[PDB]
C-alpha cells in the first residue's frame, strides 16, 4: 500500500 | 490473556443478565483468558450457571469446568464441580450431558488411579439411556467412557452389548468405530456360546464393510482399524475378501491398507483370484504400492502351499525385470520363503547372488548375507562372499553387522580350516572396534563360545530352527490386545500405544 | 481434544487459525507448512505426526483445512468434524475458495465458537443455528 | 563476502536483485521466496540479523521496502547494516525524496548506483558525495 | 535521463487490472520489439537502446525473453555511454552461453579496456566482476593486474580492477599467479583516495589467506593507516566521515586484514597497534557525539571488529579484560542488535585462558537472558555461551539450566542441545552419579531427541567406572518403575541390569524375578533392536540368577520367540535357549562372563556434533 | 502385430 | 506436460493395447470366474502440443472399471465427448481398465484323468484355439501338475515339445506357434507308489501361458482424431499403427 510514500522522512 | 484482566468486572455482570441465549458469551470468554487472577472472579458465576433454566448456559458452563481444569485445578471448588457435572449427566437436554461427559472424561486424565469411578448399573444404565437420546457427538464421548468399564460375568457383558448393538449409525465413522471398540472389548462371553457370540460377529461385519463408502480419510481410519480387528478376530470378516480388492481410483494410502487386509483374508480357496490381483498391482506406477504388492506375493507363498511354486516363479519373473527396488523387495521376501520351505528353493541362490552387486537397502543385504550363512556349505565361495562386506563393516547398518557376525561364525562352524582368519577379523571388529555395546556383547559371546567348545557351538548356533508359519507381517499379540482397547482412537490409526505420543 | 484448527492456501500462507489449548504453540502452523504442504513427497496419508503433535488434514480445491492435537483423540471424530465444517461453509457462502474466506473473517470465527469450544465438537445445522449466527447481506455468486 | 542483495516490497515483488555468486534460476526464485517469508514477519523488537542456511542476512526496512544483504557468517553485521543506510541515503539524494516507484521507473539507473557502491561481493565506495559526483557528472553524456 | 516510451509502458502495466491484462499487454510489446528487431530496417542507436531496456524490464518483471542478445551486444560497441550502459546491463543480467556471443562480448570488453576512457573501462571491468565467466578469466585475468598497478590509470579504475581481480581470483585462481604486481598492490594501502584503500584492502585480505608471506608487507602499513584514522580530527577525511565517525567501513576492513596474520613481528608496529586498540575501546566508553542511531551502529561496528582482533591475537590480557567488560555492558543494553552481537562475541573470548574467568562473572545475566529474552536466536546464543564458558565449577548449574531450557525449547534444536549436555556432563564429571543422572534426565526429557551415540557412551562409562555400577543399577531400576517410560531407558536399563542387576538383587524390592518381570512388561511394547537387547539381557539373568531360569526358559520357549518372523530375534531366542537347555553350568558362565572394559576412544558424540555443521 | 488404423 | 514446441521430420503415432485374461475353469468346462485387466499405452511422436479425441467400442458392448492419465479431462459443461486430452510427447499410459462380461477366452483346455488302481495314472489333455484361424498365438505353455509321489513319467505330444520336470512336479508342454480353431493334444503315463492313504492329493489345476495378437476383452480402437491449431497438419497427415497383445495372466482349468 502506497508505493509513493518516501523511504526516509 | 493480557487484554482482559483490567475489566474482569464486565464478564461477571454479563453472565447474570436476562435473555438466556446471550449469557453464554460471558461464560465462554471468562474461561478462555487463562490466569490465576481470574480464579478470584470465576468461582461463584460457574456455580450458578450449572443450574440454569435454559440448556444453553448449562451447555457452556459444563465445558468451562474442563477449561478451569487446565488452570490452577486443585481446589475444594473443583471437588464441588466434580459433583456438579455428574448430577448434570442425567439431564433433560442432549447438548448438556454430551459436554458433561466430555469434560469429566478429559478430567479423568488428571488421574490419581481413582477418578470418576464407574458405579456400574446406577452410573451405566443412565449412560445407556442417555446414549439413545444424545446428540451426534455425545454418543462418541459416552461410548469412549464405556471402554474404560469392565464387566464381571456373561449377562453383565450381554446387557451392555444388546444396548449398543443398534449402531449401524449415522455419525458414520465416529459413532460406529467407538461402538465397535465397546463390542470388541466385551467379547469373552462363553468364547463361543450357542447364539449371542455367533450372531454378534454376524452383526459386526456389515457396518465395518459399509464404513468403506464414506470419504477417503475415514476410509483410511476405518481400514487401519479393520487391520487390527482382522488380526484379533478374523472370523468376523472371513468371506468379505472381495470388498477389499483395490478399486482403480482409490487414494494411495487406501490402496496400501486394502492390500494388507487382502493378504490377511486370503485362504486355500480364494488365493487364485488374490494372486490375479497382485500380479496386476505390481504393474502399477506408484513405487510404494508396487513394493507392497511384490512383498505380498511372497506373503501368499508363506501363507498357503501350492501357490508356493507359482508365487516364487512370478517373484523371479519380477527379479528378471532388473528394476532395483523390485529386486530388493523380492530378494527380502524370498529369505522368509526359504525359512518356511527349507532346502526346496536352494537353486534360486545362484540367480539372487548375481544381483548382490546392486543391493543398497539394508534389509536386502542382510537378507542375502543370511542366505549365505544358512547355505554356506552349498556355496563354494561363501568365504569370499561374506569377506566382501567386512571391508566396510562400519559404514554399515547395525542390522547388517549383527547378521554378518552370526553368518560368518555359521560359516566357520561349517568350514573351520578354510575360515580361521575371517572369524578372527569379524570378531575383532565386533569386539574391539565396535561402539554398540550390544554388538560387542555378541562378539564376545561368539568368541567365547567357539574358543571354549566347537562341538557345543555347532549344536547351539546351527540348531534346527522351527518354521515361521503364515504370520506374514503380523503385530505383537499383547500389543494388539492393547490397541484393540483404543479402537476408535488415534493409536488405532498409528498402530503404536498412546505412550508413543505425549 | 482438537487443540488447533488451521486453514491455508496453496502457497502456504495462513488464511485463518484458532488455537484452543496450551499444548500447541503457534510454530505448529509452520510445522504443517514445512513438513506436509511443501513436502517433497506428495504420496503420504491424511494423518501425520511431528514431535508428538498429530496433524489431520483435508483439501477443498486449493484450500487445506487442518486439525491439530497432542492428545489421543477419536481419529474418526476429527475427520467427521472437518467434513461437517465443510458442509456449513457451503450453505453460508457457497463455493470453497480464498475469496469466500476473505469475505467471511467475521463469520468463520463465530462459527468456530458455536461448533467448537475447548476442542469438543458441539452441534451443527443451518436451521438450529440460523439466528444464532450473524452473516452479511449480499454473497459471492461470481464463480 | 556479499552473496546477494535484494530490495523487496511488502507484497513480494522483487524490485532489485544483485547476485554475487552464480545460483540457478530455480535456486534464485526460492532464495527470494525465503528471504521474503523470513523478513516480512519480524517486528522492530526483533534484531536486523537473521541466520539462514550457512549464509546470514542483514535486513532493514524503509517504507514498504526491504533492503537485504546476504553475507558470510563471519562478515560484520553492523558494518553491513549501515552500508545499507549509506546506500539508501545516496538513493535519496540522487532521486530527492526517493520512493518505491522512483526505483521502478528508474530501475536501469538503480543498478548503476548499486554498482558504484558494491562490486564482486565486497564494498567499493563508502563516500556519499563522491558517488553523487560520479552519478550527476557523467550522467550527463548521452 | 530519457528512455523514450518506457514510462508509458510501465504506467500501462501498473494500470493493468488482472494477470490477463498484464500478460496480453506484455506479449503486445514483445511482438512489437520482435517485429522491429527481426529485419524491420536499421534502427538508430537510441531506438535499439529504448527497446532493449523494455526487454530488460520485461525480463526483470518475471516474463521470459528469448531474443535481444545480438541487439544488446551491438550496443556494447557504441560510443554513446547510455547505449553501452543499457547494453552491458542487459548481458550482465540475461547471460548467454552461445559461443559466438561469448566471443563478440569479449571483443567488446577488450576494445573498451583498450580505450583510455575510464568510463568505458569501467563498464568492461564491472561486466567481468559481475558475470565472472571462465572465458572472461581466460581472456583478461592477465590484463587486470597490469591495469591495477603499472601505469597511472585513474583512481576509479583502480577501485574496479581491484575488486575485478578479486572475483577472478575467487572464480579461476589458476589464472591469477603471484607475479610481480604483489609489491605495487600493497602500496595501494598508502593511496590518497580512500576508496582505493577500501578496495585494495579487500583484495589483499583475500589473497593473504593463501599467500601471507607474499603480502606480509601489508601489516606495517595497515596499522599506521588505521591509527592515523582513529587519531584524526572533526574536519579530516570529510568525504569518508560517516555520522561523526572516521571511515567506519575502512577501519573495519583493515582490522579484518590484520586478522589474516599474527600480532606484528616488530616491536614498534605492535606498540602502535595496541595503542590504537586501547583508543578504540576508549571511544566507545566516551559520550555519544550524536543522538542518531547510525552513529552508535557505525562506531560499534568498528568496536566489534577490534575486539575480534584482540581475541585473534590472544596476546595483550589488558585488552582481553576490557573487551570482556564492555561486551558485558552490552548484554543488558536496550537494542536487541547489540545483545545478540555481545553474546556472539563473548563465545570466542571464553575459549582463552586470560579471559575465561572474566567471562564466568557474567554467568548470571547470561542465564537470565536464556530464561527471559522472548526471541529465539538470542536465547540460542546465550546457550552457546553457557557451553563455552562451562568448566568444572559451572557445570553443576549450567547443565541444570540447559536441561530446563530443553523442556520448552523447540523440536528442531533439541538433538543438538542433548548432544551438548551429554558432552558437558562427561567432560566436567566430578561425580559420575551426576553423569548417570544427567544422561537419564536427557532421556526422560528429550529421549526422542537423544541419539545412539549418547546412550552408547553412558553404558561404556558405567561398565568402565566400577563405583557407579551400584548407583546405575538402582537408579535405572527405579526409573523403569515409572509407567511414563521412554524406550531408550529400556535399552540402557536392559543392558545395565544385564551386567549389574546382581548388585541390586539383595533387596527384596529389586529381586531377580522383580527385575525380569519388570523388563518383560516392556518387551512387547518395544522395537526389534530393543527386544534383541532384552533377549541378551534375559539369558545374562539365567546365568546370574538360577532361581529365575524356569520362568525365563518358558519365555524363550514361547511360540512368539522361537518362530519370530524376525531373524535376529529367533536366532538369539534359540541360541540362548539351547545354551540354557544344553551346554553346562561352566560353559554357560564362560560365555556370559563379566564383559571387559571398553578401550579408550574418541567421542562419537563429539564427531556427531562436528558432523552436524555441514 | 502392427496393422494400420485409419 | 508437453512443455515447449515439439519438432519432428514426420508426424506418426503408435497405440499399444495390453490385456491379461485371467480365468478359473471347472473340469467339465464351465466359465466360473474370469476377468481381463487392460491398459492402453500410447507412443505419440508429433510436432507442437496437440489435442486428441480417442474412441472405442464401449456401452459393441462391455467395460467394468477404468482410470485415465491426468491429461484427460472427460467433462466440459457436463457429460463426455469421448476421452479428450492433450497428450505428452513420447510414451505414456493413457488409460487402465478392467472387464468381466463378453469375455472371449483364447484357449479351451480339457483334461482326462484315469487311474489304474494306485500304481499307474493315464493322462490326456487337449487344447483348442477359439480365435481367428488367420492369427498367430505364440509362447504357448501348458503345465500339467504331477503327484508328489511319482516313480516316473512317459510323455508324447502331437505338436510342440514337452518334458516332465521332477523338481517342479509338472509336465511342461511348450508350443512355439498355434493358429485359431486348431487342436492339439498331449498324452502321458505317470507311475506311482502309495504311502500314507489319507492326504489324498489336492489335485492342482492345469495352468496355461500364451501371448495372442488380439484383445481378449473384445475391445477394438475405433479412432483417434489428432488436431493441431497453431501448425497446419492434422489427422490424415499422421501415420497411425495399432497393436493388440493378449498376455496370459492366470489361466487355470481342471478345478
Amino acid at each position: 500500500m502506497s508505493q509513493i510514500k518516501r523511504l526516509l522522512s | 490473556p493480557d487484554m482482559a484482566i483490567m475489566a474482569v468486572n464486565s464478564f461477571v455482570k454479563d453472565c447474570e443478565d436476562p435473555n438466556p441465549l446471550i449469557r453464554a458469551l460471558a461464560v465462554r470468554t471468562m474461561g478462555c483468558i487463562r490466569v490465576d487472577k481470574i480464579t478470584e472472579y470465576l468461582c461463584e458465576p460457574l456455580r450458578k450457571c450449572l443450574k440454569d433454566e435454559d440448556p444453553y448456559v448449562r451447555k457452556t458452563a459444563a465445558v468451562c469446568v474442563a477449561k478451569l481444569h487446565d488452570i490452577n485445578a486443585q481446589m475444594v471448588e473443583d471437588q464441588g464441580f466434580l459433583d456438579s457435572l455428574r448430577d448434570l449427566i442425567a439431564d433433560s437436554n442432549p447438548m448438556v450431558v454430551a459436554n458433561a461427559v466430555a469434560a469429566l472424561s478429559e478430567i479423568s486424565e488428571s488421574h490419581p488411579n481413582s477418578n470418576l469411578l464407574d458405579l456400574n448399573p446406577q452410573n451405566i444404565n443412565k449412560l445407556l439411556t442417555a446414549l439413545n437420546e444424545c446428540t451426534e457427538w455425545g454418543q462418541i464421548f459416552i461410548l469412549d467412557c464405556l471402554s474404560n468399564y469392565n464387566p464381571k460375568d456373561d449377562r453383565e457383558a450381554q446387557s451392555i452389548c444388546e444396548r449398543v448393538t443398534p449402531r449401524l449409525s449415522h455419525a458414520n465413522s465416529a459413532v460406529v468405530l467407538s461402538a465397535v471398540k465397546v463390542l470388541m472389548k466385551f467379547l469373552e462371553l462363553l468364547p463361543k456360546d450357542s447364539d449371542y457370540y455367533n450372531m454378534l460377529l454376524k452383526k459386526l461385519a456389515p457396518p465395518l464393510v459399509t464404513l468403506l463408502s464414506g470419504e477417503p480419510e475415514v476410509q483410511y481410519v476405518a481400514l487401519r482399524n479393520i487391520n487390527l480387528i482382522v488380526q484379533k478376530r478374523p472370523e468376523i470378516l472371513k468371506q468379505e475378501i472381495k470388498v477389499f480388492f483395490v478399486k482403480y481410483n482409490d487414494p494411495i494410502y487406501v490402496k496400501l491398507e486394502k492390500l494388507d487386509i487382502m493378504i490377511r483374508l486370503a485362504s486355500q480357496a480364494n488365493i487364485a483370484q488374490v494372486l490375479a490381483e497382485l500380479k496386476e498391482y505390481a504393474t502399477e506406477v506408484d513405487v510404494d504400492f508396487v513394493r507392497k504388492a511384490v512383498r505380498a506375493i511372497g506373503r501368499c507363498a508363506i501363507k498357503v502351499e501350492q501357490s508356493a511354486e507359482r508365487c516364487v516363479s512370478t517373484l523371479l519373473d519380477l527379479i528378471q525385470t532388473k528394476v532395483n527396488y523390485v529386486v530388493q523387495e523380492a530378494i527380502v521376501v524370498i529369505r522368509d520363503i526359504f525359512r518356511k520351505y527349507p532346502n526346496k528353493y536352494e537353486s534360486i541362490i545362484a540367480t539372487l547372488c548375481e544381483n548382490l552387486d546392486s543391493l543398497d537397502e539394508p534389509d536386502a543385504r542382510a537378507a542375502m548375507i543370511w542366505i549365505v550363512g544358512e547355505y554356506a556349505e552349498r556355496i563354494d565361495n561363501a568365504d569370499e562372499l561374506l569377506e566382501s562386506f567386512l571391508e566396510g563393516f562400519h559404514d554399515e547398518s547395525t542390522q547388517v553387522q549383527l547378521t554378518l557376525l552370526t553368518a560368518i561364525v555359521k560359516l566357520f562352524l561349517k568350514k573351520p580350516s578354510e575360515t580361521q582368519e575371517l572369524v578372527q577379523q569379524v570378531l575383532s571388529l565386533a569386539t574391539q572396534d565396535s561402539d554398540n555395546p550390544d554388538l560387542r556383547d555378541r562378539g564376545y559371546i561368539y568368541w567365547r563360545l567357539l574358543s571354549t567348545d566347537p562341538v557345543t557351538a555347532k549344536e547351539v548356533v546351527l540348531s534346527e530352527k522351527p518354521l515361521i508359519s503364515e504370520e506374514t507381517d503380523l503385530i505383537e499379540p499383547t500389543l494388539l490386545d492393547e490397541l484393540i482397547c483404543h479402537i476408535g482412537s488415534l493409536a488405532s490409526v498409528y498402530h503404536k500405544p498412546p505412550n508413543a505420543f505425549v | 481434544m482438537i487443540g488447533g484448527l488451521f486453514i491455508y492456501n496453496h502457497k502456504g500462507e495462513v488464511l485463518i487459525s484458532r488455537v484452543y489449548r496450551d499444548d500447541i504453540g503457534r510454530n505448529a502452523v509452520d510445522a504443517f507448512r514445512v513438513n506436509v504442504i511443501h513436502a517433497r513427497q506428495q504420496v503420504r496419508s491424511p494423518v501425520t505426526n511431528i514431535a508428538r503433535t498429530s496433524f489431520f488434514h483435508v483439501k477443498r480445491s486449493n484450500i487445506w483445512l487442518a486439525a491439530v492435537t497432542k492428545q489421543n483423540v477419536n481419529a474418526a471424530m476429527v475427520f467427521e468434524f472437518l467434513y461437517k465444517m465443510c458442509d456449513v461453509m457451503a450453505a453460508y457462502f457457497g463455493k470453497i475458495s480464498e475469496e469466500n474466506i476473505k469475505n467471511n473473517f467475521v463469520l468463520i470465527y463465530e462459527l468456530l465458537d458455536e461448533i467448537l469450544d475447548f476442542g469438543y465438537p458441539q452441534n451443527s445445522e443451518t436451521g438450529a443455528l440460523k439466528t444464532f449466527i450473524t452473516q452479511q447481506g449480499i454473497k459471492s455468486q461470481h464463480q | 563476502m556479499i552473496r546477494f542483495i535484494l530490495i523487496q516490497n511488502r507484497a513480494g515483488k522483487t524490485r532489485l536483485a544483485k547476485w554475487y555468486m552464480q545460483f540457478d534460476d530455480d535456486e534464485k526464485q526460492k532464495l527470494i521466496e525465503e528471504v521474503h517469508a523470513v523478513v516480512t514477519v519480524r517486528d522492530a523488537k526483533h534484531t536486523n540479523f537473521v541466520e539462514f542456511r550457512n549464509f546470514k542476512i542483514i535486513y532493514r526496512r524503509y517504507a514498504g521496502l526491504y533492503f537485504c544483504i546476504c553475507v558470510d557468517v563471519n562478515d560484520n553485521n553492523l558494518a553491513y547494516l549501515e552500508a545499507i543506510h549509506n546506500f539508501v541515503e545516496v538513493l535519496n539524494e540522487y532521486f530527492h525524496n526517493v520512493c518505491e516507484l522512483d526505483l521502478v521507473f528508474n530501475f536501469y539507473k538503480v543498478y548503476t548506483v548499486v554498482d558504484e557502491m558494491f562490486l564482486a561481493g565486497e564494498i567499493r565506495e563508502t563516500s556519499q558525495t563522491k558517488v553523487l559526483k560520479q552519478l550527476l557528472m557523467l550522467q550527463s553524456l548521452e | 535521463d530519457g528512455m523514450r516510451g518506457l514510462a508509458v509502458f510501465i504506467s500501462d502495466i501498473r494500470n493493468c487490472k488482472s494477470k490477463e491484462a498484464e500478460i496480453k499487454r506484455i506479449n503486445k510489446e514483445l511482438a512489437n520489439i520482435r517485429s522491429k528487431f527481426k529485419g524491420d530496417k536499421a534502427l538508430d542507436g537510441y531506438s535499439k537502446k529504448k527497446y532493449v531496456c523494455k526487454l530488460l524490464f520485461i525480463f526483470l518483471l518475471g516474463h521470459d525473453i528469448d531474443f535481444g542478445h545480438m541487439e544488446a551486444v551491438n550496443l556494447l560497441s557504441s560510443n554513446r555511454y547510455t547505449e553501452k550502459q543499457i547494453g552491458y546491463l542487459f548481458i550482465s543480467v540475461l547471460v548467454n552461453s552461445n559461443s559466438e556471443l561469448i566471443r563478440l562480448i569479449n571483443n567488446a570488453i577488450k576494445n573498451d579496456l583498450a580505450s583510455r576512457n575510464p568510463t568505458f573501462m569501467g563498464l568492461a571491468l564491472h561486466c567481468i566482476a559481475n558475470v565472472g565467466s571462465r572465458e572472461m578469466a581466460e581472456a583478461f585475468a592477465g590484463e587486470i593486474p597490469k591495469i591495477l598497478v603499472a601505469g597511472d590509470t585513474m583512481d576509479s579504475v583502480k577501485q574496479s580492477a581491484a575488486l575485478c581481480l578479486l572475483r577472478l581470483y575467487r572464480t579461476s585462481p589458476d589464472l591469477v599467479p603471484m607475479g610481480d604486481w604483489t609489491s605495487r598492490v600493497v602500496h595501494l594501502l598508502n593511496d590518497q583516495h580512500l576508496g582505493v584503500v577500501t578496495a585494495a584492502t579487500s583484495l589483499i585480505t583475500t589473497l593473504a589467506q593463501k599467500n601471507p608471506e607474499e603480502f606480509k608487507t601489508s601489516v606495517s602499513l595497515a596499522v599506521s593507516r588505521l591509527s592515523r584514522i582513529v587519531t584524526s580530527a572533526s574536519t579530516d577525511l570529510q568525504d569518508y566521515t560517516y555520522y561523526f565517525v572516521p571511515a567506519p567501513w575502512l577501519s573495519v576492513k583493515l582490522l579484518r586484514l590484520l586478522q589474516c596474520y599474527p600480532p606484528p613481528e616488530d616491536p614498534a608496529v605492535r606498540g602502535r597497534l595496541t595503542e590504537c586498540l586501547e583508543t578504540i575501546l576508549n571511544k566507545a566508553q566516551e559520550p555519544p557525539k550524536s543522538k542518531k542511531v547510525q552513529h552508535s551502529n557505525a562506531k560499534n561496528a568498528v568496536l566489534f571488529e577490534a575486539i575480534s582482533l584482540i581475541i585473534h591475537h590472544d596476546s595483550e590480557p589488558n585488552l582481553l579484560v576490557r573487551a570482556c567488560n564492555q561486551l558485558g555492558q552490552f548484554l543488558q543494553h536496550r537494542e536487541t542488535n547489540l545483545r545478540y552481537l555481545a553474546l556472539e562475541s563473548m563465545c570466542t573470548l571464553a575459549s582463552s585462558e586470560f579471559s575465561h574467568e572474566a567471562v564466568k562473572t557474567h554467568i548470571e545475566t547470561v542465564i537470565n537472558a536464556l530464561k527471559t529474552e522472548r526471541d529465539v536466536s538470542v536465547r540460542q546464543r546465550a546457550v552457546d555461551l553457557l557451553y563455552a564458558m562451562c568448566d568444572r565449577s559451572n557445570a553443576q548449574q549450567i547443565v541444570a539450566e540447559m536441561l530446563s531450557y530443553l523442556e520448552t525449547a523447540d523440536y528442531s534444536i533439541r538433538e543438538e542441545i542433548v548432544l551438548k549436555v551429554a558432552i558437558l556432563a562427561e567432560k566436567y564429571a566430578v561425580d559420575y552419579t551426576w553423569y548417570v543422572d544427567t544422561i537419564l534426565n536427557l532421556i526422560r526429557i528429550a529421549g526422542d531427541y537423544v541419539s545412539e551415540e549418547v546412550w552408547y557412551r553412558v553404558i561404556q562409562i558405567v561398565i568402565n567406572r566400577d563405583d557407579v555400577q551400584g548407583y546405575a543399577a538402582k537408579t535405572v531400576f527405579e526409573a523403569l518403575q515409572a509407567p511414563a517410560c521412554h524406550e531408550n531407558l529400556v535399552k540402557v536399563g536392559g543392558y545395565i541390569l544385564g551386567e549389574f542387576g546382581n548388585l541390586i538383587a539383595g533387596d527384596p524390592r529389586s529381586s531377580p524375578l522383580i527385575q525380569f518381570n519388570l523388563l518383560h512388561s516392556k518387551f512387547h511394547l518395544c522395537s526389534v533392536p530393543t527386544r534383541a537387547l532384552l533377549l541378551s539381557t534375559y539369558i545374562k539373568f539365567v546365568n546370574l540368577f538360577p532361581e529365575v531360569k524356569a520362568t525365563i526358559q518358558d519365555v524363550l520357549r514361547s511360540d512368539s520367540q522361537l518362530k519370530n518372523a524376525d531373524v535376529e530375534l529367533q536366532q538369539r531366542a534359540v541360541e540362548y535357549l539351547r545354551l540354557s537347555t544344553v551346554a553346562s553350568t561352566d560353559i554357560l558362565a564362560t560365555v556370559l562372563e563379566e564383559m571387559p572394559p571398553f578401550p579408550e576412544r574418541e567421542s562419537s558424540i563429539l564427531a556427531k556434533l562436528k558432523k552436524k555443521k555441514g | 502385430d502392427y496393422q494400420r488404423l485409419n
